[PDB]
């Protein structure tokens, strides 16, 4: 029968690692880098787009940062078509949640539910696992703001600054050695360009290659308002930090 | 009779690689050429009619189809892959939206419907991916008009111009070249027969290349009057004639 | 070789066999031995019971279908009862349903197709065991040979288990003989305890060792073991 | 049916008559209402017989199963519980059933459980269950202290009964007697009311209403 | 619809499957248990490859499954809330239809039982998980602590550790535990959790974590500055040699 | 029906809930407790269908304690009381719903304000300084009409109880055998043991 | 690159199911078997090897009926034959329900058919390993089919199968030219003992027993019948007195 | 690969021939029948000394009148023990009797060949075989004491006694001459004893070493390490004396 052409998709290595999970997280790391950096005031999430042309129509593209609720937002990091599967029903989750208590979702409780459905591919069904790493910014009345990633074993963790996809292991020591406790925003802008403009296998870091969004405390609303950096906003704040 | 193909036929490998959408992309090059370009107040899309045999007539295969009045599309690798997916593209534009909204779905959503059609395609169990990359022109009150790609993967990205199939890496080129913000339509339809005929190797005219455009709204093509808010479809295939035309001077 | 075409019995080998189907019939050599044989009035059967140790018991060969007919097996045991289970619910439903002892024939039958569908389905294996039926319906003494591959064949004697080869040659020379022995059940089963030990290679023949049933005329199907099979010995 | 089982000094006294009936038919005057759970636990009867008698013999089995699976006694809490969550699956089909569930746990010392086949679960130390409730209620209350000597809680009950006994149409038999302890519960034997009766109203000097 | 046996017997008689799931708890971050006359400690270690972490938001290795019993880990993390999430329904629901907390006995049963059933069950994998739980059954004050393992086997112990180094920590606590007089006090039984830690996890106030159960429902986790303390003070006692 | 009460006061909720237990001509029981414990804070009472009634309450209470021990946090009054609405708006439309009339008597910690939040049956949520079930209300609505200001304290509060109680029992033509009185407050859920004669 | 021949539903290069193929040598190796078709109806004839001396005479009964006037005969493996028929049974008595009329020979063939078919279109079920015969008398007079492994049908004049399929044939094309007019219904059972027969040389190391059976519209009402006694003697002799 | 129900070239099925395997890396099980009673015995087998010994049950209750030992892959024998209880108090509810000790056993290997790949016949959902071997010795009115071993394979003989898991072969053979019908229960309980100590790699004591009973008066009990310690201290003593 079938059994021939079963690649056995969720079984445990002699060393103990999962074959397919193992080789998901490699498809990752060749994807395009992105950053998350939650400061005292406000988070960053700033991401690397791949393999651009001048054709291209950056306007209505939304590749690497989408919005899963009111007040919270990912950066992707792997298979785009995987990610949306994941994002809608990530945003469905979050409104269910509403619908049932009139409060929004708590940040964690969002991030591990959808750590739970790639958890499920991992153990059983025998289909391939979802090739997607997410880094998740938030906010909620009980912890502020958060900082999580995911990745497709469904193992999920909190950060105070994070890089996915390409070259994280050289992104996260200059993450390490420029972040401090009490950051203000407009400083962790900085560092997160700064670091993708390090990591970048392409020979600048221009506006037409970047995904930029913020999370940030009304500067006179008194409420949490996300942004979604349109590319002539891109260009205005990498003249800024001193990169054009 | 019991499918026992309940698992993936789409899996990583070592590398990292998703061997069956890299194949699916791979029949995908070997396709005829198809193109799109936005111009400022319509688009358009294009291909050659590979003809199997003389004797076939080429008028009732058609490789530009409508999806919804103001969505049209046209692809590059296997003909009855793309058949099977307009069918249903057709049919989510009315069960996911307009039996829900009373209208049509904007041009980025039955995309991302398609899309999906097609990552499932990537992880069900016991299929193997479409062979098929699209072009997808469209329409909508508030966006405007717009042009997508969508991938074996099911990744789709919005182009000011693109192709796609055999000759695709010379026409990005050439589209590179000749796009600007202030194309007008019919500037575009003429580079759009330009940049064909670098990839057509026989015959070049209306009967050998199918060509359509969104435009603006056609009320002689409605069938009826009377409701003034309906307009007509802005999606119009262009004749074996009306190409004709343009390629006397060209 | 064999390598390739005996992964399950779904298979075809490029001769036409079915090893999976052919392996299953391998069990029923291994199993011991036991004997059918049938006159017109009455029919017999005959088993050897084998042990573990001389610490533990023989495992039962014989199984009651119903008041008329009955069954002996050679092989895997708990397929014989799953095989012998059945049996007794399609002799109870002919009973239940139209008030009818089922034909010894049409019970063959059944059993014929219950091990068909093994053989030609992907996941399920064949049964490995072999059965010996013998019945009394309206058209007198039956014996029935079952094999796990599907056939079915209806004999007036045979053997099925290891070196069951004598048993059978034994039979087939006494054919003209205990055919006529009717209305002597003794004189039958006496044939039949002769026919068993031309398969003893091993050991002696005792009295909690072997197992006799017997159907007819006017016996309803009864096992004798222990004590009972004494004067046989 | 009248049943009864209240708590005291000494422990738990539980009484019943032993009559079924269908309609105004008498279907039988000696009937075991008491189903003995285990040494340390009884369930008692009203309602639908087959209800009562099937379900508190499918209760003894849940509760035989849960000694087996947790190698300790079950709770007359919990056994109360298995029975009452099963009732209340059936909810609206029709059983008939009015129940006590008495026993005695080292962690709950004497305890009794009222279910019936509505859902209502309820823990209390006096219950009367049945068509003759309250005709043992109004001698059960109105004789009913603490801390009355076995011997005279043992009477109350039995005299509670006969009390329902005689008057309900639908009670009657005998009287089957239960005093459940630490040590578990002690039969008190079977009293046909056919001579009980005229015993009491000799001895006591009640029942003058009856010429006799 | 997927049933594939992926848990099988091999020639030599072993479950292949369970065998590399074993071998994934030994990739796990260590984790130990022991119990006193009067608690029971769990300490856990801290990876320190990211230094980077959030400690307010990300998971802890001690979950609580219900208010008098503790659940820590051993092995695949995700694997890990599914367990857990299981046991914490199993927990409610007892005290649903038994009017009672589960015993620590019952609760380890139920997840043992778990994970032996994703052992010979068509289409899944075995957890990746060995767990130590601990705590106090309803209105008892002896302490109660017990392993279960892929294979879905478990038993109690007076002390236990699982995970990377495992072998290590486990003979420091054979040669340091005397069960004829167990520790006597809270304190006492804390220093011997933080002792067995540094055998392998290298000077570290963030790497070590600690939480104390205590009859009736008393569960509390420890700060740093604390458990730095307890560091503070064993470092010391080697160098009176 | 049974007696369902309560009331918001300045800094508490206060439920008041009837005590007998009474099956056809037979009052069973004079110590019933209609009520359960959500969370530290939360507090909810009902009246109905028998059997519904205790089998709705622990249902709810096992699933706000399951949220307590993964989240290991307490939901506020205002999101447990849309969680109960949606089960009983969820059970009106199935084969047989819970007959189950409640009322959520919770202190926000983080708002430091008590709530009172009236459901019935079909899932019809309100928040409301004084509410009641059943006939009961046919009563006590007019009366704190009357007598109720919003910044009682909680001894304000049960004084004013006491005033529904006493009309109740004068007016109302069942024994309900009194009440069982419970506060709300920052500090959690206690009983007034002695109300029957305070 | 092969194993062609190792699943079911696989084409090989040369465009052969390869599986099927190996079900037909399985039916090479059975009992021979044939049909006659006379003038108003249809003969089946078979071989019955006897091995041993033990096997009741005229029990062990090969020809199966469906319905009331179709009749069946099959070479190879005899479960898979018996499984067919089953088939058979089941959808003639279904066809007889709805039409109220008895199924056609040439309707029923397709059932058959289309069965034999479905069998060869997955890798989780094993061809049929039978050669089947099989005919009756309908609306428009007699038809006589013979179905292979593949699901391949057509009608006969003369059929044949099994081990001595040769030598069958080679004197079933004799009849037909010797006999243009059509033949009886009682001279094709006479006939159909030779054959048997004649056959029986290929497995002339064993003693056969023969069993015919005949549908014909004059001398059994078109209805399937059993060739017993007398009739079967006249046959049997007749096949004895050609072979000296 | 290869199908899990699958027979051999040989004429056995590859998954219970290997799960035969997994129990002779069992802990040893003794049962012995006598007129007075049936005996179990097991080795506990603690991996580290810092185990609770008393927390390894491979003596279990099936009912008050039927008890069970088990080897190998104890973790496999919970569901067969939670089917065989709820088929003993099953039988009782239905019958008002006690089950017979030789249905008991017939409902528990019926379980045994309930594996394989969504098959023919019936429906058999389990990737494997168990990886156990079970004693179970009981009583009934009709065929008194009785000791029945029930294997993965699904077929279960009697013994008068019976030795399983790793020493089995030793343990049989030395069953083998000690045996004979008029054994008393503190003989058998002794001859438990004398032949895990010859097994065993550790030491015998009552703590790494269980024994049960079953009898027609008390039902079956397990022994308190007290006892045992005390049928330990009586065996050393006899085979001192000769
Ligand atoms: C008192 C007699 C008051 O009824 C007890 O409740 C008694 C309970 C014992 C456990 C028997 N009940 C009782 O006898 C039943 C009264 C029925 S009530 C609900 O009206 N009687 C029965 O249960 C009788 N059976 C039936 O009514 C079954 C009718 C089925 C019709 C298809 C028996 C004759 C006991």
């Amino acid at each position: 029968g079938s059994r021939r052409y079963d690649s056995r998709t969720t079984i445990f290595s002699p060393e103990g690692r999962l074959y397919q999970v193992e080789y998901a997280l490699e498809s990752i790391s060749h994807a395009g880098t992105a950053i998350g950096i939650m400061a005292s005031d406000g988070i960053v999430l700033a991401a690397e787009r791949k393999v651009t042309s001048t054709l291209l129509e950056q306007d209505t593209s939304t590749e690497k940062l989408y919005k899963l609720n009111d007040k919270i937002a990912v950066a992707v990091a792997g298979l785009t078509a995987d990610a949306e599967i994941l994002i809608n029903t990530a945003r469905i989750h979050a409104q269910n949640y509403l619908k049932t208590y009139n409060e929004d979702i708590p940040v964690e409780i969002l991030v591990r539910r959808l750590s739970d459905i790639k958890q499920g591919y991992t153990q059983h069904g025998g289909l391939r696992p979802f090739g997607v790493s997410f880094i998740y910014a938030g906010y909620d009345d009980r912890y502020g703001y958060q900082l999580y990633t995911s990745n497709p074993s469904g193992n999920y963790t909190g950060w105070k600054a994070i890089s996915v996809g390409a070259n994280t292991s050289a992104a996260q020591t200059l993450l390490q050695m420029d972040y401090k406790d009490d950051m203000k925003v407009d400083d962790a802008i900085e560092l997160a360009l700064k670091t993708l403009s390090k990591t970048t296998d392409s020979s600048a870091l221009t506006y037409d290659r970047l995904e930029f969004a913020t999370i940030r405390k009304g500067a006179n609303d008194g409420e949490v308002y996300q942004k979604i950096f349109k590319p002539q906003e891109i260009k205005d704040i990498l003249v800024k930090t001193g990169i054009t | 009779m019991t499918d026992r193909y309940s698992f993936s036929l789409t899996t990583f490998s070592p590398s990292g690689k998703l061997g069956q959408i890299d194949y699916a992309l791979t029949a995908v090059k070997q396709g005829v050429t198809s193109l799109g370009i936005k111009a400022t107040n319509g688009v358009v899309i294009a291909t050659e009619k590979k003809s199997s045999s003389p004797l076939a007539m080429s008028e009732t295969l058609s490789k530009v189809s409508l999806l919804t009045p103001d969505i049209g599309a046209v692809y590059s690798g296997m003909g009855p892959d793309y058949r099977v997916l307009v069918d249903k593209s057709r049919k989510v534009a009315h069960t996911s939206y307009k039996r829900i909204y009373g209208e049509y779905p904007p041009t980025k959503l039955l995309v991302s419907e398609v899309a999906k059609i097609m990552q499932e395609a990537t992880q069900s169990g016991g299929v193997r991916p479409f062979g098929v990359s699209l072009l997808i022109a469209g329409h909508d009150e508030f966006n405007g008009f717009s042009l997508y790609q969508v991938d074996p993967s099911g990744s789709y990205f919005p182009w000011k111009a693109t192709a796609i199939g055999k000759g695709s890496v010379a026409a990005k080129t050439f589209l590179e070249k000749r796009w600007n913000d202030e194309l007008e339509l019919e500037d575009a339809i003429h580079i759009a027969l330009l940049t064909l005929k670098e990839s057509v190797e026989g015959e070049f005219n209306g009967d050998t290349i199918e060509l359509a455009i969104i435009g603006d709204e056609n009320p002689d093509l409605l069938g009826y009057t009377g409701i003034p808010t309906d307009k007509g479809p802005r999606f119009r295939k262009l004749t074996s004639q009306e190409i004709n035309d343009r390629l006397e001077a060209l | 070789f064999r390598n390739n075409y005996d992964g399950d019995t779904v298979t075809f080998s490029p001769t036409g066999r079915l090893f999976q189907v052919e392996y299953a019939l391998e069990a029923i050599k291994q199993g011991s031995v036991t004997v059918g044989l049938r006159s017109n009035t009455h029919a017999v059967l005959v088993a050897l019971k084998r042990n573990a140790d001389e610490l533990s018991s023989y495992q039962k060969k014989i199984i009651k279908c119903d008041e008329h007919m009955g069954l002996s097996l050679a092989g895997l045991a708990p397929d014989a009862r799953v095989l012998s289970n059945y049996l007794r619910q399609q002799c109870n439903y002919s009973s239940l349903v139209f008030n009818r002892k089922l034909a010894v024939e049409r019970a063959g039958h059944l059993l014929c197709d219950k091990a068909q569908k093994n053989t030609q389905s992907y996941g399920g294996r064949p049964y490995g065991v072999g059965l010996l039926i013998i019945g009394y319906d309206k058209s007198g003494a039956h014996l029935l040979e079952f094999q796990p591959s599907g056939n079915v064949t209806e004999l007036y004697g045979t053997a099925i288990g290891a070196r069951s080869q004598g048993a059978k040659t034994y039979l087939e020379r006494t054919l003209d003989t205990f055919i006529k022995i009717d209305g002597n059940p003794d004189e039958l089963i006496k044939a039949g305890v002769e026919a068993i030990s031309q398969s003893l290679r091993d050991e002696s023949l005792t009295v909690d060792n072997l197992s006799i049933a017997i159907v007819g005329k006017d016996t309803p199907f009864t096992i004798y073991d222990g004590e009972a099979v004494a004067k046989y010995i | 049916t009248t049943t009864l089982a209240f708590r005291f000094q000494g422990g738990i006294i539980v009484a019943v008559d032993s009559r079924a009936t269908a309609g105004n038919w008498v279907a039988s005057q000696t009937v075991k209402k008491v189903i003995e759970i285990n040494p340390f636990l009884l369930g008692t009867m009203a309602g639908g017989a087959a209800d009562c008698q099937f379900w508190e013999t499918w209760l003894g089995s849940q509760c035989r199963l849960h000694e087996l699976r947790e190698k300790e006694r079950i709770s007359v809490a919990a056994a109360s519980k298995i029975l009452s969550n099963l009732v209340y699956q059936y909810k609206g089909a029709g059983l008939s059933m009015g129940t006590m569930i008495c026993g005695y746990t080292r962690k709950e010392g004497p305890t009794i459980y009222y279910v019936d086949s509505d859902g209502t679960r309820l823990k209390g130390d006096i219950f009367c269950v049945g068509s003759g409730q309250t005709f043992a209620y109004g001698v059960l209350d109105s004789n009913y202290k603490w801390d009355l000597s076995v011997e005279d809680a043992l009477y109350l009950g039995k005299r509670s009964i006969l009390a329902a006994a005689h008057r309900d149409a639908y009670s009657g038999g005998s009287v089957n007697l239960y005093h459940v302890t630490e040590d578990g519960w002690i039969y008190h034997g079977n009293h046909d009311v056919g001579e009980l009766f005229w015993k009491v109203k000799e001895e006591e000097g009640s029942f003058n209403n009856v010429i006799g | 619809g997927y049933d594939r046996a992926l848990s099988i017997f091999s020639p030599d008689g072993h479950i292949f499957q369970v065998e590399y799931a074993l071998e994934a708890v030994k990739r796990g971050t260590c984790a130990v248990g022991v119990k006193g006359k009067n608690c029971v400690v769990l300490g856990c270690e801290r990876r320190s490859t990211l230094k980077l972490q959030d400690t307010r938001i990300t998971p802890s290795k001690v979950s609580k499954i219900d208010s008098h019993v503790v659940l820590s880990f051993s092995g695949l993390n995700a694997d890990s809330r599914i367990l857990i999430e299981k046991a914490r329904v199993e927990a409610q629901s007892h005290r649903l239809t038994l009017e009672d907390p589960v015993t620590v006995e019952y609760l380890t049963r139920y997840v043992a039982g778990v994970q032996q059933r994703y052992t010979q069950s068509g289409g899944v994998r075995p957890f990746g998980v060995s767990t130590l739980i601990a705590g106090f059954d309803p209105r008892d004050d002896e302490p109660k602590l017990y392993q279960t393992e892929p294979s879905g086997i478990y038993s109690s112990w007076s002390a236990q550790t699982i995970g990377r180094n495992s072998k290590t920590v486990r003979e420091f606590l054979e040669k340091n535990y005397d069960r004829k007089e167990p520790p006597a006090t809270v304190e006492e039984c804390v220093k011997l959790t933080v002792r067995s830690l540094l055998e392998v996890v290298q000077t570290g106030a963030k790497n070590i974590e600690i939480t104390v159960v205590k009859p009736d429902s008393d569960i509390v986790a420890l700060s740093s500055e604390e458990i730095n303390q307890y560091v503070t003070q064993i470092e010391q006692e080697k160098q009176e040699q | 029906m049974d007696i369902i009460l309560g009331i918001r006061v300045q800094d508490s909720v206060i439920l008041a809930s009837s005590k007998a237990v009474t099956r056809g001509i037979s009052v069973l029981k004079d110590s019933d407790d209609k009520t359960r414990q959500l969370s530290p804070h939360t507090l909810m009472s009902f009246a109905g269908e028998a059997g519904d009634t205790v089998q709705f309450a622990e249902y709810i209470q096992a699933n706000i304690q399951l949220y307590s021990i993964r989240e290991d946090y307490e939901l506020s009054p205002q999101a447990v009381s849309s969680f109960v609405r949606q089960e009983l708006a969820k059970s009106i439309r199935s084969r047989r719903p819970y007959q189950v009339n409640v009322l959520i008597g919770g202190y926000d910690k983080k708002k430091n304000k008590p709530e009172l939040y009236q459901i019935d049956y079909l899932g019809t949520k309100v928040e409301l300084p004084y509410g009641a079930h059943g006939y009961s209300g046919f009563y006590t609505f007019s009366l704190l009409d009357h007598h109720y200001r919003p910044d009682m304290t909680t001894e304000e509060g049960l004084d004013l109880l006491k005033l529904c109680v006493q009309e109740l029992e004068k007016r109302m033509p069942m024994d309900f055998k009194g009440v069982i009185v419970k506060i709300v407050d920052k500090d959690g859920i206690r009983q007034v043991d002695d109300f029957q004669a305070q | 690159g092969t194993g062609y021949d190792l699943s079911n539903s696989v084409f090989s290069p040369d465009g052969r199911n390869f599986q099927v193929e190996y079900a037909v040598k399985a039916v090479e190796n059975g009992t021979t078997s044939i049909g006659i078709k006379c003038n108003d109806g249809v003969v089946f004839a078979v071989e019955k090897l006897i091995t041993s001396k033990l096997l009741v005479p005229q029990k062990n009964v090969k020809i199966q009926v469906v319905d009331r006037h179709i009749g069946c005969v099959y070479s190879g493996l005899i479960p898979d034959g018996r499984h067919l028929v089953n088939r058979g049974r089941e959808e003639a008595a279904s066809f007889k329900k709805l039409y109220k009329t008895p199924i056609p020979i040439p309707a029923f063939a397709d059932r058959l058919g289309q069965y034999v078919q479905a069998h060869t279109l997955y890798n989780s079920v094993r061809p049929f390993g039978v050669s089947t015969i099989f005919g009756g008398v309908d609306k428009n007079g007699a038809h006589l089919y013979m179905l292979e492994p593949s699901g391949s049908y057509w009608g006969y004049k003369g059929a044949a199968t099994g081990k001595g399929r040769q030598s069958a044939k080679a004197e079933l094309e004799k009849l037909v030219d010797h006999h243009p007019e059509g033949l009886s219904a009682r001279e094709a059972v006479k006939q159909a003992a030779k054959i048997i027969y004649l056959a029986h040389e290929d497995n002339k190391e064993k003693d056969f027993e023969l069993e015919i059976s005949w549908c014909s519209l004059s001398e059994t009402n078109g209805l399937h019948k059993f060739v017993k006694g007398d009739l079967l003697q006249e046959a049997i002799d007749f096949a004895q007195k050609e072979i000296n | 690969d290869r199908g899990v129900s699958t027979f051999s070239p040989e004429g056995r099925l590859f998954q219970v021939e290997y799960s035969l395997e997994a129990i002779k890396l069992g802990s040893t099980a003794i049962g012995i029948a006598t007129k007075e009673g049936v005996v179990l015995g097991v080795e506990k087998r603690a991996t580290s000394p810092l185990l609770e010994s008393d927390s390894i049950e491979k003596i279990v209750e099936i009912d008050r009148h039927i008890g069970c030992a088990m080897s190998g892959l104890t973790a496999d024998a919970r569901s067969m023990i939670e089917h065989a209880r709820t088929a003993a108090v099953t039988h009782n509810l239905y019958y008002d009797e006690d089950i017979n000790v030789e249905s008991l056993t017939q409902s528990v290997c019926d379980l045994a060949l309930r594996f394989g790949e969504g098959a023919s016949g019936e429906e058999r959902l389990m990737s494997r075989p168990f990886g156990v071997a079970l004693l179970i010795a009981g009583h009934d009115a009709d065929d008194g004491y009785q000791l029945f071993h029930a294997e993965p394979s699904g077929t279960f003989y009697r013994y008068n006694a019976k030795a399983i898991g790793s020493g089995s072969e030793g343990a049989q053979a030395e069953l083998l001459n000690e045996w004979h019908s008029s054994l008393t229960l503190k003989e058998a309980e002794l001859l438990v004893l004398k032949i895990l100590k010859q097994v065993m790699e550790e030491k015998l004591d009552e703590n790494n070493a269980q024994l049960s009973c079953i009898t027609k008066q008390d039902g079956f009990k397990i022994y308190d390490n007290e006892k045992t310690a005390e049928l330990i201290k009586e065996l050393k003593e006899k085979e001192a004396a000769e």
